[PDB]
């Protein structure tokens, strides 16, 4: 391709679907740095992110996201308020403002949902072409954020999404835990729980819904 | 009778003293008329005391001149009137941005056209490169005597910055440098006694 | 000017005959050549006197008429300020460091914003440069992290403060495995470089007739020095310079030893021939091996070059740093 | 643009846009041709030449910033010489 | 004499000053009595870390209250570029002069600098230069006898 | 003489001194007796590896704790920077004055340098200043005849 | 007279030492005789090209044999620096003193140069400097007339 | 760019009517060859 860069796809062994399934693929790429899955290698599970391209980002409101692709999201439209979701209550008003990708390539669409109370957490949802709704970021695991003030969120990973026909899926990460890592690198570090890892994901539903799979954030059995 | 004076260093943009004329003195872009001037000999910009023309003498007529009074300057209204009321220049120097050729030197004359009382060569200061350039050699506070254009008040009186070889149509030397020029900036020692 | 040294083919690196220069700019006496937009034009940058402002350098040659700036820091010429990214926006900021505080002026790329006085967290207590003699105080990507860490490095450790941004430092971390004797040790011997060439950089320490390598373990201190011998004949001392660059193309820096003296002399340790971690080789046990080379993009702009030359297609590059990209690859079967 | 849902001719009104305009093309194959190697007479001509033509619409320029641009191919050729 | 504000001078009305008392500054205090009883002041110089344009200049007027009784001209100092000035376009100890506040007690009287054209709606200049300044800073050479 | 202490003096009880005498600093045996036996001591310069901000001071007094027939006041030296300070605002070897220290035999005498208010328990301003200073250094200029 | 040997002195058996041959080095035929024949030193320093710790000085004098027809005291210059030494503090032509080694034709004589406290075995300090001394560079300032 | 730090070039700047000249005017020493003087301080503000 046009930038000479050298790369290769391994997919993951998921024969399992219904029409709709969490499919990825670990790819290298030369140039990649040091991931969860060695120097070069990544799976690039979607997430919504600040644009860090000029530095630390601010955590206040002259902010900038990219969108899941890895670009400049631009506001689209004014905000509205809201407290319910796809009729599930989020216990809580929040203004939700949507957003469109500054070079556009397939006409989704962004929304971004700040709580208007204090007190709750934001989250981030795409609305694709194809009918289907996915949720990032919404509870925390799926989150990354500042542990010394974790308001601060930097990203948003996918938690939820669902197909219009009624298959859903959920992603469940496990933080990052500090057992059995050697005394100096956790004392030199302090962490306190920063990095998450995708550690299962969910989907091939017992009952249909139209609904994200996250609900209220509750817990999968 | 003596006393220390306040000594103050004040850069003066000529491109701002141009571009800042009143409308009815015929304000200018200082690069832009530059450049017109050069290409086209025996030409001129501006008005007044505040201006670019090319010299009057047969000796100046390829020589292009930018000219500024001081009482436009107002250099003055910068410190209020209970510092002291004799406010009078000290030092010139003179820089010019401009982009050169692999051993071009830059060649002009500042001086002032009010020569009075001012000790003999004290009147004009020559430039051969600019960078806060000087009339000597070395500059020296303690020299022993007076320095280019010391004594004369902030107040009034004008002064001109000449290029020798500045006609384009006459294959002056100085012609690509002047049109490269982006603006002439002075810095001006004086004191407040 | 580099060019490609013989036919194309031929991967060695020269350098033309010197010429003077076309155009330079004027007030070139209290300046000096800076990125300081980002641009990949080196901009001559003037202080002083007023006249604030600098000179771009175009892919042309050209250079662009002056350009005034419009906000630069008072203490942009103070004695102690350093120049160094406390944004993260890789721009390169203005800071002067104090042991509690630092004083920061983003660059906004036409000038400074307003600097700020950060102050540090908790107790952390900031390396000042220049403070200690027996010690290095620099900016560099100790970590791997492409943020540019603040790195003090001492006889017996190596300590780090993580750049958290706007001039902001987290807690130093102790980076163990680097040691001299204690007498000895001096700074001026000390040189940091990627040449494993995957982020975190090394530790270079200087002596005569050899040099020590002190990897770094991405961020958890060092590996065990490599030495590294030099050539019989070969001495260095105080008055002699080590100078770091991937001049070659190959992806990696090589180290040039800058020996003046009597007659000057100039000596290139290449660690390897080829950029580390790149991948290079794949095979799926049924038979089918697969094999990549990978070059530099400079050396496909000399050879842009070389074609232009004859032909007088003045190469303008517009691409200022040596991207490495993928240039062959093979595959073949194991059992045809 | 897209003026009154309309895909309207435009000329960039400033640097600035033209900037954006450009950025928005970034990666768009403009051309191909497929070569032959050999020692023929028929070694200097393609066996075919592809040829595109992309444009950018602006959608949105209210954030004045980024002035949202959506690109693509509008039309394309496609050459078959033979080498002839 | 630990403040700020518009002066009251006829032509002062527009000049920001910022005065600030020597007592205030317990300099005596940072060494023993037992090392001299003289303390005073021998040149000062001045640093502002502000931002400024392409040719602006500081402006500003740094001087002693008391006339005091020293040689006419050392009650005062100007700032230009405010990168520790001083007083002189070339500065020497030596000059055989004294020096602007060359002889004041470390102890006593108050100190100000005054900033010309800095009030804002009234069309100032050093208005828009003291949005970007974060301190004042003085640099106080003075000996102990 | 090789010590540190606090100081005995009624203004000095907070102030930390060190004291390293010159004999014991073996500089006579640095270059041969015959190149010239008297040694003595032209200029000494103070520098201080302490992590000092741009706008920090260090305050300390590097003193000869011995007597000889001295010129007044060249028994001591002012610290203000630490970076090879001299005892002069201006160092000047041409100065036409001896320079603080000129004269004094290589190995004979102490020198002591304090620093005023550095006790922790008593807020001591420099108290927390020594915490980062790792090394004292003189530097010494000195003559053979 | 171009060799390296300890030296005789009762002091100087430890100290290791260097020495040339003006004659020898020709620096005479490197100028035309037309510009006259009397070609004498004004001036030596003295460049070692070592790898010495940050507070490593490295002591060495440099001497000439014919003491006899020269000022006390311009038969010798010390080293201590070893960037590019003149010896004497300040450099000064106009000092009004003679120069060390000034009037020595460059035609002949003797000038070495020692390193005291060089001999390992007797634990000396030049001992482990000099194990780093890539050569010597003399700066020879010397006139035309 | 002639010279290294340490190499040096011999050579002597002359002019032809050196009749008018105080002797030794009439010639200066290159030597450094950056930008040097006949002289090893140029100071225009002494006395000869």
């Amino acid at each position: 391709g046009p930038d000479g860069m050298a790369a290769l796809s391994l997919p993951l062994p998921i024969s399992a679907g219904r029409g709709y399934a969490p499919a990825f693929t670990l790819n290298y790429n030369s140039g990649a740095g040091n991931s969860p899955f060695g120097l070069g290698w990544d799976c690039n599970v979607m997430t919504i992110r600040r644009r860090t391209h000029f530095g630390v980002p601010h955590y206040d409101e002259t902010d900038t996201f990219l969108g899941p692709e890895g670009e400049v999201l631009v506001v689209a439209d004014q905000p509205r308020d809201e407290s319910t979701l796809q009729g599930i209550n989020l216990g809580a008003t929040f203004t939700v403002t949507g957003y469109r990708s500054r070079l556009e390539s397939h006409f989704s669409r962004l929304e971004y949902w700040q709580p208007k109370t204090t007190g709750k957490t934001d989250f981030w949802l795409i609305y694709s072409p194809d009918g289907q709704v996915h949720l990032l970021g919404k509870s925390p695991q799926a989150r990354i954020s500042n542990p010394s003030q974790t308001t601060q969120t930097a990203q948003w990973l996918l938690e939820a999404s669902v197909s219009s026909r009624g298959e859903q899926i959920y992603y469940q990460y496990r933080a990052e835990d500090d057992t059995g890592c050697e005394a100096d690198e956790i004392t030199h570090h302090l962490q306190a729980t920063a990095q998450r890892y995708l550690h299962i994901v969910y989907y091939g539903n017992r009952t249909a819904s139209e609904t994200l799979p996250g609900l209220d954030g509750s817990a999968p059995s | 009778r003596d006393k220390r004076a306040l000594e103050v260093e004040r850069t003066v943009s000529l491109a701002e003293v141009y571009a800042g004329l009143p409308k009815d003195n015929g304000p200018f872009s200082l690069a832009q008329e530059i450049d017109k001037l050069v290409s086209q000999g025996s030409g001129s910009a501006g008005s007044g005391n505040n201006n670019l023309a090319f010299g009057a003498g047969t000796d100046t007529k390829t020589s292009l001149q930018a000219s500024v009074s001081f009482a436009d300057l107002k250099i003055r209204e910068d410190y209020p009137a209970s510092l002291g009321k004799i406010r009078r220049i000290k030092q010139i120097s003179v820089t010019l941005p401009a982009l050169l050729g692999p051993y071009q030197d830059v060649q002009a004359i500042l001086s002032y056209g009010d020569k009075a009382g001012l000790a003999n060569g004290c009147e004009a200061l020559a430039v051969s490169h600019g960078m806060n350039d000087s009339g000597q050699f070395q500059l020296d506070f303690n020299d022993g005597k007076f320095l280019p254009f010391e004594g004369i008040a902030i107040d009034q009186g004008t002064l001109t910055l000449s290029f020798p070889n500045a006609s384009m149509p006459e294959k002056g030397k100085q012609a690509t440098m002047l049109k490269t020029l982006n603006d002439i900036i002075l810095h001006i020692r004086y004191t407040i006694k | 000017s580099a060019q490609r040294l013989g036919e194309i083919g031929s991967d060695a690196v020269t350098w033309e005959k010197m010429q003077p220069l076309s155009v330079i700019p004027s007030l070139q006496s209290n300046a000096s050549l800076v990125d300081i937009n980002g641009d990949g034009q080196l901009d001559w940058v003037i202080t002083g006197p007023g006249l604030r402002g600098y000179h771009s350098q175009r892919p042309d040659g050209s250079w662009t008429r002056f350009t005034p700036l419009n906000a630069l820091p008072v203490e942009y010429t103070h004695p102690r300020a350093q120049l160094a990214d406390l944004m993260g926006a890789g721009l390169s900021d203005l800071v002067l460091i104090g042991p509690k505080s630092v004083r920061l002026y983003a660059n906004t790329r036409d000038g400074f914003a307003k600097g700020k006085d950060v102050v540090q967290s908790g107790d952390i207590t900031l390396p000042v440069p220049g403070a200690d003699p027996r010690k290095l105080v620099a900016f560099s990507d100790v970590l791997g992290s492409g943020q540019a860490h603040l790195v003090e490095v001492s006889a017996t450790k190596v300590t780090c403060w993580p750049n958290l941004g706007r001039g902001r430092f987290g807690q130093p971390i102790t980076l163990p495995g680097f040691s001299q004797p204690a007498t000895e040790f001096n700074p001026a011997q000390v040189y940091l470089a990627d040449l494993d060439g995957s982020g975190p950089t090394d530790l270079i320490y200087v002596h005569t007739n050899r040099l020590d390598i002190f990897l770094n373990k991405s961020g958890n201190g060092f590996a065990e020095p490599v030495t590294l011998r030099f050539p019989e004949g070969l001495r260095f001392d105080h008055t002699c310079q080590l100078q770091m660059a991937d001049v070659q193309g190959l992806g990696v820096a090589s180290l040039i030893l800058s020996v003046p003296h009597m007659s000057p002399h100039h000596w290139r340790c290449d660690l390897t021939n080829m950029k580390p971690w790149l991948l290079n080789e794949m095979n799926n046990n049924m038979g089918v091996h697969h094999t990549l080379r990978y070059r530099s993009s400079s050396q496909f702009w000399l050879d842009e070059k070389a074609a232009a030359l004859t032909t007088g297609q003045t190469p303008v590059c517009y691409l200022p740093f040596p991207i490495h990209t993928l240039w062959q690859t093979e595959t073949e079967d194991e059992i045809s | 643009t897209w003026q009154d849902n309309k895909d309207v001719p435009l000329t960039p009104e400033d640097d600035n846009s033209r900037y954006w305009f450009n950025r928005a093309l970034k990666g768009q194959l403009l051309r191909s041709e497929l070569y032959g190697l050999d020692d023929s007479t028929n070694k200097h001509v393609p066996y075919t030449v592809t040829e595109f033509r992309s444009q950018v619409r602006r959608l949105q320029h209210t954030d004045s910033r980024y002035p949202v641009l959506w690109s693509s191919v509008v039309e394309s050729r496609n050459y078959h010489y033979e080498r002839i």
